């Protein structure tokens, strides 16, 4: 079972855009959606993690407070908006699944890690 | 809430060892990932012990106190990628610096 | 009287499964394997001897590196040996003194022990403290536990005295899944090499094949006349070995869902203790109450070997991970290895 | 040339003669009796050897059938004593073979084995000596270490604790090393001769000196320490009459009393059986000087039987003063056969009959 | 008893679940077993004697 | 010999010889201890005799066992809370609170349950929200349908005394924890300078079959019978006789092939109530064949010998009897005498003079 993404490109630095990630094949409410960026020639740095359970989400260690995340209960899709741009926003973005509470969908064993990934979008600045 | 990997390489027909030491006394929520350059990150081991269903069983994950170890025994030459560790104890998600493999 | 109606339908469904069993029967393995080539005369000598015990020996287990061997006492000791150098590398006491089973880790870090007192104990070796600590505990069963195995370094499967089996995770100390369905008390179990299926054998002449993640009774195997005391699994993940109180060890197949062949040497009335395969899948190694072990060919259906080097009754036996050697533990307070 | 007397034997070797007059040599037989005495004593050795062989097989046949459940604390020492006596006794059945009255004791010329390799005499005499010497010494030391085991096990009747486990191989190495040093200690002399009237080779014709102490006295020593351990044992196992634990086990009191009387009678017969052997040598001590005196008078008589012989007197011989005591050797022979008997008494139980009947009735 | 018919309901449900299973002829599986037997008959030290270089048990 | 072996071997063989010296020394407790098996049908009788033969201990509050039951009382609390969250998860519809961050914050300590030592302020700080949430008690009263530890509600109200660091629980909390249901209640003492262990069974299975062979080299086996049981109803069959089943299973012990050298000790532990009940309920119920007499003091010996004569073809099994006792010092002195009788018999057997 797969995912899909949309909303890549380039705008002059400062404004926001609509970035969409759609998960398919299973329940939406019984999981959490993580967002992560990757810079050319660099490693991996965490961006965001939205919980459909409570909604009391958080953001990264540095880029927090200025981005905004949402995910709908019916369409099962996550949307992200990102103001407050800088030089280090030239990146390839990805979203992933994380079953925090393993029991509500089915009484099962635990799992600690990002399970299913997409192919990722890409956004740059100039 | 940071960690420490060990950047190294490998060669064919070998067994390779990847180390990871976290900063604080972290709990047993550790994941491992593989990344082909410019492609999707695939998972190896969740919860530091059990491999994912479908991946060949030549890999294993060891836990010792606060240290974590990926062990690859007798690799096949279709394994040229970059590996990564992942801490997932708290609600503050992080990664490692990661290391790659390249033959002589 | 709906219970009588549904047991009538149960009886006719038993008629349907025996109908399907007779229907899918075309030709037994013996007449197809009439033209196979015999091996001949194969002798084994005791390579190295292990004499570090006092009380009787109930269980042992090979590792997954052909290096270490684990073995349980009955005097509250639990000892691991090096295979080659034959040195007593570690030997631990425990609070209880009536143990009946062990399992060593597929990694080589955890060792599990358990016995009569309904509690299981797991210990850790690789520590910065320089000595084994009492690490983790499992409790919740009513009857005594029979046998346990590791399928991972976190998840442990076990078999109780209340006619049940269970999947636990060692970090919680709570059983993940319970497997009920047996009628008599379960005595032994073993899992597939792919870590997806395990089969349990009770004293009630039935073997239950379980899928580890679904928690439903997938397959049942009737046919026997008495208790099952021995289970081994085929290295392909398609067949499955049994054993009973009168040496009537019968081969099964999980794909075809049918009996294959019963084994019976005409001079044996003794019981079975534990059975083991080789890497080939042409050898059954088993032990009897008359102190005797013998290799039985899977296809030829008969060989009466002799490697009876035990004064007391044979208790437990195993094959190595690479199939190099085989190990035998009996009630002579010793441990021997053949090759 | 010359002239050879009847007691003298013709020999072409001056290395072993009677050195008064040259020419002739001496025999290997004791010339102070006749061959009827040889027949009598040989028959007595055969009879008592046979009955002791029978009783030792009667002991061992129990042990071989229960060896897999009776390889244990100290009763196997009771298996050993007869096991190091049986091998001796069959040695004393060396008689009535092809030529074993002479061919193991008589050299190429006629004089007995002087014990030396330099004279081209085959080492056929020393073998029987060393095996029976090993047998007797092993028997005695196994006997005294049995007494050791009993007094240490009966001091240890704090009824659940301290089986003296880690000192058994110590005792086995002691009892295997002691006859080794004793056999080399007797082989330090190495001038061992033979006896004809018994048919067992030994030193002591001309030399009781090197034969008195180092052959007999250690048996005296083990007598004293064995007796000491027996009296201390029976005094310690008397204490369950005034049993300070409690008043109990009259069923067991009957059995311990029966075994107490058993140890008592055994200690009594063990006491006499060595002092009678001392009495043989007490009788020998004063009489040996007169006997060798009369032997020197007898070798004078060898001339003096026919000196004073005219052609009118009947068939002549001398008038010797005293003759050897032709019967009392059988006392010490019966003493050793009695010590061989005494160890079979232990398996003469009220308990072995059941296992014996089982072992017989399983295959009729 | 109602608990007896309850567990009887459990067992009849069990036999209903294990009623419909696909089954393959024993000749076919037996041939596959013989193929799996012959496929590994040349690498196991328990069948052929092994020299001291490869055999570590003297 | 070799040199390069010796470098690593000065760890290896040193370890083996050291552990061999640590292993051989167990004879101080292996042979000095004499094993006793316990079996019968009078359960309260069993408890009374075992509590009387036990030297009257008080060792629940010692400062050497302190951290042990601390780890126990910690493990029980965390086990109980994860069990009840598993139960709340197995409630098919979610039931938490208005601010659902409590149930999500519980996952921090469900993953953070990977410690054994001192308790954290985080886990106390989240369980004080969990037990404040009324859903956990809404499912906890319903948790009786599922697997549930009975000592759940005690600590979760009294969590503030738990939440103090470096606190020592009392004897009452320990005695609340240390009651077990099924297994082996292995007790042991040392009387008259001899050590004694004492094992038991609590009706683990239907019939004994496998585990009896585990107790092979046992010096004594003690059977107990409450003799006022002939008129008490075996409420699992129409056969009222509770005596006969105990006699049959006793007969299965005496003809067991593993037990041909192990002496038995027979107890009669309910005779005093029998001494008054004999008047109203005489021997007219147990057996119709005793035409000897009516009174108690001879019919008791008759039922003793009618118990004793079931020994099939053995004159090497020394059946010893007793009656009741108030001050059991002489009783345990009698069993001391019996066990020393059988061990001195075994000792003279091994010596080879009987
Ligand atoms: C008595 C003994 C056999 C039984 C053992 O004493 C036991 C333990 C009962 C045998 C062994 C060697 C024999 C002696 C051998 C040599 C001599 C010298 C001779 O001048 C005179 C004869 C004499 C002294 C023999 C008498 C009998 C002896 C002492």
């Amino acid at each position: 079972v797969q995912l899909v993404e949309s909303g890549g490109g380039l705008v002059q630095p400062g404004g926001s855009l609509r970035l969409s990630c759609a998960a398919s094949g299973f329940n939406f409410y019984y999981s959490s959606i993580h967002w992560v960026r990757q810079a050319p020639g660099k490693g991996l740095e965490w961006v965001a993690s939205i919980y459909s359970y409570s909604g009391s989400t958080s953001y990264a260690d540095s880029v927090k407070g200025r981005f905004t995340i949402s995910a709908d209960t019916s369409k099962n899709t996550a949307y992200l908006q990102m103001n407050s741009l800088r030089a280090e926003d030239t990146a390839v973005y990805y979203c992933a699944r994380y079953p925090w509470y393993w029991w509500m969908e089915k009484p099962y064993l635990s799992l600690y890690g990002m399970d299913y990934w997409g192919q990722g979008t890409l956004v740059t600045v100039s | 809430m940071t960690q420490s990997p060990s950047s190294l390489s490998a060669s064919v027909g070998d067994r390779v060892t990847i180390t990871c030491r976290a900063s604080q006394s972290v709990s047993s929520a550790v994941a491992w990932y593989q990344q082909k350059p410019g492609k999707a990150p695939k998972l190896l081991i969740y919860s530091a012990s059990s491999l994912y269903s479908g991946v060949p069983s030549r890999f294993s994950g060891s836990r010792s106190g606060t240290d974590f170890t990926l062990t690859i025994s007798s690799l096949q030459p279709e394994d040229f990628a970059t590996y990564y560790c992942q801490q997932s104890s708290s609600s503050l998600i992080t990664f490692g610096q990661g290391t790659k493999v390249e033959i002589k | 009287s709906e219970l009588d109606q549904l047991r009538q339908e149960a009886e006719q469904l038993k008629n349907q499964i025996r109908d399907a069993r007779k229907a899918c029967a075309d030709a037994t393995l013996s007449q197809i394997t009439n033209n196979i080539d015999p091996v001949g005369r194969i002798q084994m000598r005791t390579r190295r001897t292990l004499r570090g015990h006092l009380a009787k020996i109930y269980a042992m287990h090979w590792g997954t590196d052909s290096r270490l061997l684990v073995s349980a006492s009955q005097d509250g000791k639990l000892i691991i040996w090096d295979s080659y150098t034959t040195n007593k590398v570690h030997a631990i006491p425990l609070r209880s003194s009536w143990v009946m089973t062990c399992a060593y880790a597929p990694s080589g870090n955890y060792v599990a022990c358990g016995g009569l007192d309904n509690i299981c104990s797991i210990y850790n070796l690789k520590t910065r403290e320089g000595n084994v600590r009492v690490s983790r505990e499992l409790a919740g069963h009513t009857g005594y536990l029979s046998c346990c195995r590791f399928l991972d370094d976190n998840q442990i499967v076990t078999s109780s005295g209340d006619t049940t089996c269970a999947l636990w995770d060692i970090e919680t100390g709570q059983q993940t899944t319970t497997f009920t369905g047996h009628t008599g008390d379960v005595m032994s179990l073993s899992l597939a090499p792919d870590t997806r299926l395990f089969v349990s054998g009770a004293c009630d002449a039935s073997a239950k094949l379980w899928d580890v993640r679904e928690g439903m009774c997938r397959q049942t195997f009737t046919g026997h006349e008495s208790d099952i005391n021995a289970i081994c699994f085929f290295p392909n993940g398609n067949a499955f070995a049994t054993g009973s109180d009168d040496a009537t060890c019968r081969l099964f197949d999980l794909r075809a869902d049918q009996e294959l062949m019963t084994y019976s040497h005409d001079n044996i009335i003794c019981g079975i203790t534990s059975v083991s395969f080789s890497k080939s899948g042409r050898l059954l190694l088993a032990g009897y109450d008359d102190f005797n072990c013998n290799v039985w060919d899977a296809l030829k259906a008969d060989r009466a070997g002799v490697l009876a080097g035990h004064d007391n009754r044979v208790s437990c036996l195993g094959v190595t991970d690479d199939g190099m050697a085989v190990a035998t533990g009996s009630w002579d307070s010793f441990l021997k290895i053949w090759n | 040339s010359g002239q050879c007397e009847v007691p003298l034997v013709r020999t072409d070797n001056p290395k072993s003669w009677y050195e008064d007059v040259e020419g002739c040599g001496i025999q290997c037989q004791n010339p102070l009796f006749t061959e009827a005495e040889h027949q009598d004593m040989h028959s007595y050795i055969a009879a008592f050897g046979a009955v002791t062989g029978l009783c030792t097989l009667f002991t061992l046949a129990t042990f071989v059938a229960d060896w897999r459940n009776s390889n244990r604390y100290p009763a196997v020492i009771l298996f050993y004593v007869n096991a190091c006596f049986f091998v001796g006794s069959i040695g004393w059945l060396a008689q009535f073979m092809d030529g074993a009255r002479r061919e193991i004791v008589c050299r190429a010329d006629g004089t007995m084995r002087l014990g030396e390799p330099t004279s081209n005499e085959t080492l056929s005499c020393v073998i029987i000596f060393v095996i029976v010497y090993y047998a007797l010494m092993a028997g005695v030391v196994w006997f005294v270490v049995l007494t050791y085991a009993w007094h240490t096990s009966f001091k240890a009747l704090g009824t659940t604790y301290q089986p003296l486990s880690g000192k058994t191989s110590y005792f086995h190495l002691l009892t295997w090393s002691l006859p080794f040093v004793l056999t080399v200690a007797i082989l330090a002399v190495a001038q061992v001769d033979g006896d004809s009237v018994s048919g067992i080779c030994f030193v002591g014709y001309k030399n009781y000196r090197y034969r008195a102490g180092f052959v007999l006295a250690p048996i005296g020593l083990v007598l004293i320490v064995g007796g000491y351990f027996l009296i201390r044992g029976v005094m310690t196992l008397f204490s369950i009459k005034s049993n300070h634990p409690g008043l109990l086990s009259e069923k067991a009191a009957s059995k311990i009393n029966e075994t107490m009387l058993r140890l008592g009678i055994f200690g009594f017969l063990a006491f006499g059986f060595v002092l009678i052997t001392f009495s043989c040598h007490f009788y020998d001590f004063f009489n040996q000087a007169e006997w060798e005196r009369s032997f020197r008078d007898y070798v004078l008589c060898q001339a003096n039987v026919t000196i004073g012989l005219p052609t009118k007197q009947p068939i002549p011989d001398c008038e010797i003063k005293n003759r050897p005591s032709l019967l009392v050797e059988k006392i010490n022979l019966f003493a050793m056969f009695g010590t061989g008997i005494a160890m079979s008494t232990w398996v003469w139980t009220k308990a072995t009959l059941l296992i014996w009947r089982r072992t017989w009735c399983r295959l009729t | 008893n109602t608990a007896s018919i309850a567990q009887a309901r459990k067992l009849v449900e069990q036999l209903k679940m294990e009623a419909n299973i696909d089954r393959i002829k024993v000749s076919k599986a037996a041939a596959d077993l013989m193929a799996y037997c012959e496929a590994h008959a040349k690498e196991d030290p328990l069948l052929t004697p092994v020299p001291a270089s490869e055999n570590p048990f003297r | 010999m070799g040199c390069t072996l010796s470098a690593e071997d000065k760890a290896a063989v040193e370890r083996s010889k050291m552990i061999d010296r640590n292993l051989r020394e167990d004879g101080e407790k292996a042979a000095r201890e004499v094993k006793l098996l316990l079996l019968g049908a009078g359960e309260s009788g069993k408890n009374t005799i075992v509590k009387q033969m036990k030297i009257i201990h008080e060792a629940g509050y010692s400062e050497e066992e302190c951290k042990q039951y601390k780890a126990v009382v910690y493990s029980n609390t965390i086990q109980s809370i994860i069990a009840i969250i598993r139960a709340m998860g197995r409630l098919k519809i979610d039931f938490g609170d208005s601010a659902r961050a409590d149930d999500a914050r519980q996952l921090f300590v469900l993953a953070g349950a990977a410690e054994e030592g001192f308790m954290t302020a985080e886990l106390a700080g989240v369980i004080k929200r969990l037990w404040k949430d009324s859903g956990v008690q809404a499912c906890f009263n319903r948790s009786r349908e599922y697997q549930l530890n009975d000592s759940a509600a005690y600590y979760l109200n009294d969590l503030d005394r738990i939440a103090q660091p470096n606190y020592i629980p009392t004897q009452q909390d320990v005695l609340r924890t240390r009651v077990k249901t099924t297994g082996i209640v292995e007790t042991h003492f040392t009387f008259k300078d001899l050590h004694f262990k004492m094992f038991d069974v609590g009706a683990q299975r239907s019939e004994r079959k496998k585990w009896i062979h585990c107790f092979e080299g046992v010096t004594a086996i003690i059977f107990c019978v409450a003799l006022s049981d002939y008129d008490l109803v075996l409420a699992e069959d129409e056969e009222m006789n509770r005596m006969h089943a105990s006699m049959k299973l006793f007969d299965s012990i005496c003809n067991n092939k593993w037990f041909t050298d192990t002496s038995i000790i027979l107890f009669l532990n309910k005779k005093d109530l029998f001494e008054e009940k004999i008047k109203k309920s005489p021997l007219t119920i147990c057996y119709p064949e005793y035409a000897g007499s009516n009174t108690y003091e001879e019919a008791a010996a008759y039922i003793q010998c009618q118990f004793e004569d079931l020994n099939k073809r053995k004159d090497t099994k020394e059946i010893y009897t007793h009656f009741t006792c108030s001050t059991d010092t002489k009783n345990v002195q009698f069993v001391f005498d019996a066990v020393t009788d059988v061990i001195i018999k075994n000792n003279l057997k091994d010596c080879g003079l009987f």
